[PDB]
């Protein structure tokens, strides 16, 4: 992916 | 993941990081 690895989480 | 990774700065993610979260949490 691009950034949900920690966007999902943090974002 | 387009619902919260990127779907959050969609929405209301201006404060989804310091209060607007808290609301789910």
């Amino acid at each position: 992916m691009w950034k949900v690895g920690f966007f999902k989480r943090n974002r | 993941k387009l619902l919260i990774t990127i779907h959050d700065r969609k929405e209301f993610a201006k404060f989804e990081e310091e209060r607007a979260r808290a609301k789910w949490d």
